[PDB]
DNA sequence: CGTCCGGTCTTCGCCCGTAAATTCAGA
DNA sequence: TCTGAATTTACGGGCGCAACTATGCCGGACG
RNA sequence: GGCAUAGUUGC
């Protein structure tokens, strides 16, 4: 079945796989994101509720009065979004909040309050995203990219031998918070292990330890094994576990029970581990050698003296040993330190320091943290409990703790946000583990290492760190107060919050301007994994680590399309099927497979769990129960691909195409292309111009109408029914009785936007695609928005191509282009150019719009009506005048008769000096809209005046037609009840329509759904009244301008730029190129039938940049307009249905086991005729990304049509009339036009204005500047002989003030020669060594 | 090597128009040292005839006058 | 004071607004975007352009194709020195009223002073000398300069989006170097190495590939020509494929005297393509430069040949002449691509 | 192609496409032309450990997912190596320059 | 709207060279 | 108990060229 | 008409 959308014309499909899971909201990411940070949450976890949670209650450092909180609410915006767009404010809803303030007297720790307050306090406002998933900040529509950021928790890294160059690989540990301060252990080169925070200072590890309050024997008891040693009765009996004796060599006789397990001199063997196992050997008698190289556990004390006899942590001697002999210690304690296997790491860290008591570590942690300040022990500890053990200071996020947990082996994924103790001990024993050997480090680049901040989670801290500035205003202000005099109002100041929030959205690293040139543009740059911005890496200081694609990436995150440049594999793309899981790493669909049965349900894996699966490939052949019919299927289980049995399999992946990006899967034949050209053809797709008319590329992917139709250009259904009003600029769908809604009734009106402009001067045009009369469904598409057909995304044209090199004119990658293509205006692109002027109060009085203007006679104020401002339509071109404004800020006074003499002269100077707001010089084109702007008080002007009426009339209008449509529906529902039960329709039209209330019906439910509607009826006639009066209100107020301005004039221009040699033009296979000329129809190569070609490539760009997919997209293009030409023959002649239905069922079922299966029977003979109609022009093809067709099939659907089965014709040339030898290739290839034009680029400068500092031509295009001759150039002139040259470069052309007046005089009087003069940058040079005590002066000569 | 072979170089001009600006122009002002601007990097800077090409003769006639 | 001075140094560069370091005097005359790499050794000169690129292969090769309304504001000043001479206008007002309105005299004068005034044409990039090189002015309707085939290779600049700056010299000595030292035709071997670096790069290289190349048996196979212009003859009306071993009667001059060119005539064995080939190549070199395949690396050897014996004028003709007929027989041949021409060997199932 | 209509059979130099197009030096090498039909090779991972199991199809064949996967890691190594060693040469060629 | 003074939180790259502090290896 | 060397550690400098579009900014807090 | 950020193009 279809959903009478792709029964206009079914896209026939060429997949083999059958698709499992449907492809999702594709952007899902950013949707979510927002819902989940402006909904209420009752639980507390998400968006604002956990940030107003997180900070109130608050109370003042004495128990005086707390200030808490109750729920928040977002109010009505007070714009709409197409308002807020035309006139330049922030989309955004004002956030209300209601607090309760409460008072703590006098033996008040839950005694009632004196008294309770409460008030919806107002803090700034929040912008809100639009059903797009974009922002509008400033007018601009601007999308926040998510960020991929490391996650918190612990990380273990090596360093393997960059550091001290002998190969020693350290190990340290960073402990990444979500908002705090690092901590990060670290080892060096002599096996010392060492803390630093926030990368400050090292400084020994046991400084923390023992500012935890940890004694020394503390610390070597918890880091290490203990051996116990006995005085017995002579020779220090040792106790020995046989476990421990593996992995050295004896330095003694080993014996007990008298066997001697082991002679002394030969090592330890694993056969003597296991005599002295079986042996149950516990105690054995040691040399007085033994412990000369032994450390004391604990510390001891003599009996003697009754002080210290041997400090913990130090290593004994026959001295001690002698000394501790009559102090009756007969049991000692000392720590086991295997050289390979348990380092005494700790032990060395606790000798190297000075420190030794807990308040020396204090001190010495503060002064390392703040250097100079004295110390105080306070100070320190305060310090340091806000270090890393205070909930506001510092906190592991909930993902954080989970990592944290995970990383350690740890049983319970929950816990405090702040850290602990046993946290730190735990990671310092990781790390010890670390070295010794047992247990790996932790990649980086692990993508269960990266969370995925959306929109969301930024704006939730951003609101969280105004929070922290307002909550201090209050906790300061709180206690300096008379608390029972004001509401919480002067409470709360709202300045902090707003700044923060309107900081955020309108500058960041993530809050982008929005690529707004395609819906693909539009959608990929929605679906953006940013490694830059806060909290993350800088494209100048990561690489080679984090640009690279890991083993990982798979199924996540997309490998082609990255942008290449700076960031490479920065900013990469989401995968097509990845979601973000609940703390925000990335998973994507898997199949279960629990036996052989390949089970139809899907589960979200992340990076790190499916680690410990093994999942196989999407082409895994399948019978119709679900069996791999290969005993060996690849698959991969660890990174690595391998060829696994049938059994083992764990997942499937859900579908062929999930490796990919959206815009990376719309490149056709995608496997036969190189990787590079792959990336280059997704990243020119994102940048085509949508043409005048879209054209259904006839080799696509299928993904096309997903991507149209979810990103929001196209006008999808919201609900089903029946259009009923279809005009250019607007829909109308009467809802079917089903999904009609109980009540108001209700049939949709859909208002199409017309010409406007695009973030990137180009035009967003929705037109309808339906015709009167015709039903549709639920999530069928009404009208197609710019570069979009019947719902399918179509970028640019397809045109007949022939690879073949002709006259040199494709020598690189040219192309060169048939006056066909210009003629029938196919990549004409309409270009929206948007200029205005304001009117500045400066000095010297205002400046004023009017038509009035000097050194210009009528002919220039032609197209200017009687108020200075161009009229509507007016055919402008370069030069001229737009909105003509002449300044009272204009020039100055009279000076010793100035005006005297000018009278005297003839002419009247005046202070009318003329500003004006001239098109930019060589752009033509039509004034489509005019817009003035004008603040409360300055009397808009006659055109101002005409303009509101115009609005105001169209906004009635607009309100009155809305109406009209509604009460039409409602009388049309009543109309239908009426049927039933006493219908009366003779005398019905007697009685007006209004007079339905005194309607005589019997007692039933009806006439209370009669009485219902008429409710409806009257709710819909006042709040239309409201509306109109509020709208009115609306457009007759003044605007909220910049400070300073009187009014703004914006005029849009529509320039129509068609094609010229220039114009950058590309495939989607990365094949580039440059018009060389618009060749002459007659000129083209033509084929047999005298059909010429409309594009010649060039042959020669195949072989060495392996895009393969373009040729194989050449032939099927090729074969699908030999079925479009076919069917457009059989119904030039009118033929009987039965016999084009046969060939189109023919056609459609052709394939190996195509699984698209479409029957033709169920078509009734009517829309048949509408499919040959919508086919004629060439047969779509789909061609999944890496299940697509076969070069088999290609030929097979070359040979349903007459076309050859090679794929290649035979050419006569247009200019000779003699044939090519070498029959070439020809067909028809989906190529875009780029939105890179040459009158965008081309550029030139004369002389015109120059910089300040430094007296050199300004630099860009926007400003009439010139080209930068760099050093590079210098040097290429220094090589070749040119000096004349070059001096004339760096010193008449450049900034030489004197030297550049003379040479244009000079010129002026036909004389080439110069004077050199010296270039004033010097001049500039030297001032500033002067202003230092550096005196640089130039000698006489 | 190249990095120390132009940093040393007789003329601070090079030197400070190369890297190591401020210890150039500190090395010269501390020895009072003196341009001959005899280089290319030297006399680009200053704005004169190159003395590589068809300036050659105009510093031949420089070196021939004084 | 230390922060008015390099600032940074100790302590924290004290910021203003933004949190972003101040720049210092030290900072202002240090580093990348100091006075001394900014705007010392390389600065922004007037009279320059710049605009996408283009093939163009009609020009020769000490031409460029400059477009019209680049031309026209490059040389605004020359205009008016033009208009003043003439009298067509008194005041320089008047002159640029008239070349901004753009009226029918302009152009006439534009043409005029395009005559002999060589342009620089610079990419981006500008690696090696030969990254800068001078061209005659072309007057070309459009946007996009149309740059000579050839060197490509030397600013290695291909067509897919390719921009070029343009530079006016102003003075004679200026203008008198682009054209001595500068123009494309002095600059044919490379500094680095003494290869030619205007080599034919893909077009040309794969149509005298195709042209001078020989099968088993083609139309008329084994008839004897009298000579090249014959060949052409024949090839032209279809009588023998370009590509037919063939026996042809040829005039190769060697210059084994004393400065002197020796005719000599033989009956050489070979193909028609080669023999129209050889219908380009000057007097001085020997007919066993045609006789081969002629792949890229034969034809830069004979372009260097050609350079060694003949001298530098008949080189640029033999660059010119090997362009167009290089781009005109590939034309010809129609030398395309397809999926089955990507043959795979039958016999990789036993080797895999 | 092996071309004979006079008698018997004679070898000579093939005008396929692709190999006319490759022996004429105009555009691609052997690396190309062997990875357009042969298999296309050895590719590495980031690590410089070579895959045990190189990708077995050229690209007339299709790559399936895997050895598309190997592809861009070689793919995007290259890129990311040009961008960052430009600032090598560049900084090479200015210090060259600078001492001459 | 008109004037008027300035300092909490952030690290996070790689390579090279040269100068300052530490440690051998003795006397 | 001193003293020169070699080593190690700390810290200062460099990290290509050219071009285009957009936005935001001189600062947020007292009379 | 200078700085910062973002994106983009050719290398
Ligand atoms: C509800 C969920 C637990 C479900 C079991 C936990 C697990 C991870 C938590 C988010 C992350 O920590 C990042 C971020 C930290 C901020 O501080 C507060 C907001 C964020 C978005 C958190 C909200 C919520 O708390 C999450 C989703
Ligand atoms: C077809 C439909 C009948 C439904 C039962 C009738 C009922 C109300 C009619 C529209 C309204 O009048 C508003 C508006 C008035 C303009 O003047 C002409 C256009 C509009 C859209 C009308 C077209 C059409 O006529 C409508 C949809
Ligand atoms: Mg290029």
């Amino acid at each position: 079945v279809y959903s009478y959308t792709e029964k206009k014309r079914i896209r026939k499909d060429f997949g083999k796989r059958p698709q499992v899971l449907d492809v999702p909201y594709l952007l899902s990411i950013q949707l979510d994101s927002f819902q989940k940070f402006i909904e209420q949450d009752p639980e507390g976890q998400y968006g604002l509720e956990a940030a107003f949670r997180s900070v109130f209650p608050i109370q003042s450092y004495s128990g005086n009065s707390e200030l808490q909180y109750v729920s928040y609410r977002l109010g009505e915006p007070v714009f709409d979004v197409q308002e807020c767009q035309i006139r330049g404010v922030t989309y955004s809803a004002p956030l209300r909040v209601k607090l309760r303030l409460v008072i703590y007297e006098r033996e008040a720790p839950e005694g009632t309050v004196k008294d309770i307050k409460e008030q919806e306090v107002y803090m700034g406002e929040i912008p809100l995203m639009t059903d797009n998933g974009t922002f509008v900040i400033n007018g601009t529509e601007r999308v926040i990219v998510s960020q991929l950021h490391r996650s918190p928790g612990v990380f273990f890294d090596s360093d393997k031998g960059k550091t001290h160059s002998s190969g020693k690989v350290l190990y340290n540990a960073r402990i990444i918070p979500y908002r705090g301060s690092w901590l990060d252990f670290e080892f060096d080169p002599k096996d010392n292990l060492f803390v630093r925070i926030d990368r400050r200072r090292k400084l020994p590890a046991t400084i923390i330890l023992r500012a935890l309050n940890y004694t020394t024997e503390q610390i070597l008891d918890l880091f290490f094994e203990k051996v116990i040693f006995e005085i017995r009765d002579n020779k220090l009996q040792m106790e020995l576990v046989p476990e421990r004796l593996r992995g050295e060599t004896a330095s003694f006789d080993i014996e007990a029970n008298g066997k001697v397990y082991v002679e002394k001199g030969r090592r330890i063997t694993a056969r003597h581990i296991r005599q002295l196992e079986k042996d149950d050997v516990k105690l054995i008698e040691v040399p007085v050698e033994y412990i000369a190289g032994k450390v004391v556990a604990k510390d001891y004390i003599d009996e003697s003296t009754g002080e210290l006899i041997c400090a913990a942590n130090m290593e004994l001697s026959l001295d001690l040993l002698a000394k501790l002999s009559q102090s009756g210690h007969k049991r000692i304690e000392t720590l086991f330190t295997n050289d390979l296997d348990h380092g005494p790491y700790i032990s060395e860290t606790l000798r190297v320091d000075p420190t030794n008591d807990r308040l020396s570590a204090l001190v010495e942690i503060y002064r390392m943290m703040r250097p100079g300040e004295p110390p105080t022990r306070e100070a320190a500890e305060s310090l340091f409990e806000n270090l890393f053990f205070s909930e506001d200071r510092y906190d592991l996020s909930a993902v954080g703790r989970m990592k944290f947990n995970r990383s350690l082996l740890r049983e319970e994924i929950e816990g405090s946000g702040i850290l602990s103790k046993d946290d730190i001990i735990d990671v310092m024993k990781k790390l010890i583990d670390i070295r010794n050997g047992k247990g790996e480090v932790d990649d980086i680049d692990h993508l269960g290492n990266r969370r995925i901040r959306s929109v969301g989670e930024m704006a939730e801290n951003q609101f969280r760190v105004g929070l922290v500035r307002v909550e201090r205003a209050v906790k300061e202000r709180l206690s300096l107060g008379d608390l029972d005099t004001l509401m919480p109002q002067d409470m709360i100041n709202a300045k902090p919050i707003s700044a923060a929030v309107k900081e955020f959205f309108g500058s960041s690293q993530l809050s982008q301007f929005m690529d707004q040139n395609n819906p693909l543009s539009e959608i990929t740059h929605k679906r953006r994994i940013s490694a830059l911005g806060p909290g993350g890496l800088t494209r100048e200081r990561a690489g080679f680590e984090v640009r690279d694609v890991h083993p990982t990436h798979y199924g996540r995150v997309c490998p082609i399309e990255t942008p290449e440049g700076p960031n490479i594999g920065l900013i990469n793309s989401l995968s097509v099927y990845a979601q973000t899981n609940e703390y925000g790493f990335l998973e994507t669909p898997y199949r279960k497979v629990t036996d052989g049965v390949v089970t139809d349900e899907i589960h979200y894996l992340s990076a790190i769990e499916e680690g410990n699966y093994v999942i196989a490939q999407a082409n895994s052949n399948l019978d119709e129960e679900g069996h791999f019919v290969e005993d060996l299927v690849t698959c991969r289980s660890k990174g690595e691909s391998s060829l696994f049995s049938r059994d083992q399999v764990d997942y499937m992946d859900v579908s062929t195409q999930q490796v990919v990006s959206v815009g990376a899967s719309l490149i056709p034949f995608l496997e036969h292309d190189d990787a590079n050209r792959a990336l280059m053809g997704a990243n020119m797709q994102r940048q085509a111009v949508p043409t005048l008319r879209a054209d259904k590329p006839l080799v696509g992917t299928g993904m096309e109408r997903a991507v149209a139709v979810d990103s929001g250009v196209t006008a999808v259904a919201k609900r089903g029914g029946v259009v009923q009003y279809v005009d250019a600029s607007r829909i109308v769908i009467k809802v079917n009785e089903d999904e009609m809604y109980p009540g108001e009734a209700g049939i949709d009106i859909y208002n199409l936007t017309k010409y406007t402009r695009s973030n990137q001067n180009t035009c967003i045009n929705q037109m309808p695609c339906v015709s009167l009369g015709e039903p549709v469904e639920r999530g069928d598409v009404l009208a197609d928005g710019p570069s979009t057909d019947l719902g399918e995304l179509a970028l640019g044209q397809n045109m007949r191509v022939a690879f073949m090199p002709w006259n040199g004119y494709n020598f690189e990658d040219s192309i060169l282009v048939s006056e066909r293509v210009v003629q029938e205006d196919r990549f004409t692109t309409i270009h929206i150019q948007e200029l205005a002027c304001v009117s500045r109060d400066t000095k010297l009085g205002p400046e004023e719009i009017t038509a009035d203007i000097p050194n210009v006679g009528e002919a220039a104020l032609s197209k200017l009506d009687e108020s200075g401002i161009v009229y509507i339509g007016a055919e402008v071109t370069g030069g001229d005048i737009l909105v003509g404004k002449v300044t009272p800020k204009g020039e100055t006074q009279l000076t010793p008769e100035e005006k005297l003499l000018r009278a005297i002269f003839g002419e009247k100077a005046s202070d009318v000096k003329d500003s004006s707001l001239r098109v930019p010089n060589g752009v033509s084109g039509t004034v489509i809209d005019v817009q003035v702007f004008t603040r409360d008080g300055v009397e808009k002007d006659k055109r101002a005046l005409e303009i509101e009426e115009m609005q105001l009339k169209q906004a009635k209008k607009d309100l009155s037609e809305e109406l009209q449509i509604l009460e039409a529906g409602l009388f049309s529902r009543i109309r239908a009840v009426l049927v039933a039960g006493g219908v009366e329709a003779e005398k019905l039209d007697k009685l007006p329509r209004d007079r339905w209330l005194e309607l005589g019906l019997t007692d039933e439910e009806k006439q209370n759904q009669l009485e219902q509607l008429a409710e409806q009826y009257d709710e819909l006639k006042h709040e239309f009244e409201k509306k109109l009066e509020a709208k009115r209100r609306k457009i007759t107020q003044g605007d909220d301008l910049a400070p300073g301005v009187l009014k703004i004039v914006k005029v849009y221009l529509a320039v129509k730029r068609r094609i010229q040699p220039g114009d950058k033009m590309a495939g989607r296979h990365g094949n580039k190129g440059v018009i060389s000329k618009i060749n002459p129809i007659e000129d083209m190569p033509y084929d047999e039938n005298g059909t010429p070609v409309d594009i010649v490539l060039n042959p020669l760009g195949v072989p060495s940049r392996m895009n393969i997919g373009q040729i194989l997209e050449t032939h099927l293009g090729m074969a699908a307009k030999g079925i479009g030409d076919k069917i457009n023959a059989m119904l030039k002649q009118q033929q009987e249905v039965a016999k084009l239905r046969e060939f189109i069922q023919r056609a459609y079922d052709l394939g190996a086991d195509v699984r698209q299966k479409v029957d033709l029977s169920t078509f009734s003979d009517e829309e048949v005729m509408r499919l040959a109609e919508n086919l004629r022009k060439g047969m779509p093809i789909a061609t999944p990304v890496f299940d697509g067709a076969k070069e088999a099939e290609i030929k097979e659907l070359l040979k349903l049509g007459d076309l050859p089965t090679s794929g290649q014709i035979r050419l006569y040339d247009g200019r000779t009339g003699e044939q090519f030898e070498r029959p070439v290739t020809v067909g028809y290839m989906y190529m875009l036009k780029l939105n890179h034009l040459v009158d965008d680029k081309m550029h030139a400068r004369s002389t015109g204005s120059y910089s300040l500092v430094t007296q050199q031509p300004l630099g860009g295009k926007a400003q009439f500047g010139g080209q930068r001759f760099g050093e590079m150039e210098v040097w290429a002139l220094e090589a070749y002989g040119a000096a004349y040259t070059l001096q004339e470069m760096l010193t008449v052309k450049s900034d030489d003030v004197n030297g550049r007046t003379k040479m244009y005089k000079n010129i002026v009087d036909g004389n080439h020669q110069m004077e050199p003069g010296m270039p004033e940058s010097f001049n500039v040079l030297l001032k500033e060594i002067r202003s230092l005590g550096i005196n640089i002066e130039l000698e006489d000569e | 090597g190249i990095t120390k072979a132009s940093l040393a170089t007789e003329s601070f001009i090079s030197a400070a128009s190369f890297q190591e600006t401020t210890r150039v122009l500190t090395e010269a002002a501390v020895a009072g040292k003196r341009d001959e601007l005899r280089g290319l990097k030297e006399n680009v800077i200053v704005g004169r005839l190159i003395p590589a090409g068809t300036g050659y003769a105009y510093h031949q006639d420089r070196m021939r006058r004084r | 004071v230390d922060a008015l001075l390099d600032n940074g140094r100790r302590g924290r560069a004290i910021t203003g607004s933004n949190k972003r370091p101040l720049k210092s005097l030290a900072d202002m005359i240090k580093g990348k975007q100091g006075r001394f790499r900014q705007n010392l050794l390389g600065k922004r000169v007037d009279y320059s352009g710049r605009s996408v690129i283009t093939v163009g292969p009609y020009l020769r090769l000490h031409q460029c194709g400059l477009p019209k309304k680049m031309a026209l504001e490059l040389f605004k000043p020359f205009i008016y020195g033009k208009l003043e001479l003439r009298g067509l206008a008194t005041t320089i007002k008047a002159a640029k009223k008239m070349v901004e309105r753009e009226e029918a005299v302009v152009w006439d004068i534009l043409d005029e002073v395009i005559r002999e005034h060589p342009v620089l044409l610079n990419r981006a990039p500008t690696l090696h000398r030969l990254g800068i090189q001078a061209f005659e002015p072309v007057l070309i309707e459009g946007k996009a300069i149309q740059l000579h085939p050839l060197v490509c290779a030397a600013y290695n600049a291909d067509f897919d989006g390719d921009q070029m700056a343009v530079h006016v010299p102003l003075t004679l000595e200026a203008q008198l170097e682009a054209r001595a030292l500068m123009m494309s035709t002095n600059n044919i071997l490379s500094p680095a190495n003494g290869e030619p670096i205007i080599v034919p790069s893909q077009d040309v290289v794969l149509g005298l590939y195709y042209m001078t190349r020989d099968c088993v048996n083609a139309k008329g196979e084994g008839m004897v020509l009298t000579g090249p212009k014959e060949a052409e003859r024949l090839y032209r009306s279809g009588l023998a494929s370009l590509h037919a071993r063939v026996k042809v009667r040829i005039t190769e001059y060697e210059k084994d005297a004393n400065g002197e060119l020796v005719a000599k005539t033989s009956l050489k064995d070979t193909t028609v393509g080669r023999a129209i080939l050889w219908m380009i190549v000057p007097k001085g070199l020997p007919y066993s430069i045609v006789n081969q395949a002629l792949g890229k690396k034969a034809i830069s050897k004979m372009l260097n040949t050609c350079y060694r014996i003949l001298g530098l004028k008949p080189t640029v003709i033999f660059a010119d002449q090997i362009m167009y007929t290089g781009f005109a027989y590939a034309a010809r041949s129609g030398a395309s691509v397809g999926i089955d021409d990507m043959v795979i060997p039958e016999k990789k199932h036993e080797i895999i | 192609t092996v071309i004979n209509r006079d008698g018997q059979e004679e070898k000579q130099v093939s005008f396929n496409s692709i190999y006319m197009m490759a022996d004429s030096g105009a555009r691609g090498s052997a690396a190309q032309i062997r990875q357009l039909a042969g298999m296309r090779g050895l590719m590495a991972k980031p690590d410089g450990s070579i895959i045990e199991t190189p990708i077995t199809a050229n690209f007339r064949e299709g790559l399936n997912v895997l050895q598309y996967f190997i592809s861009t890691h070689g793919a995007r190594k290259g890129l990311a190596d040009t961008a960052l060693k430009t600032a090598n040469s560049g900084y090479l060629t200015r210090r060259l320059v600078d001492v001459a």
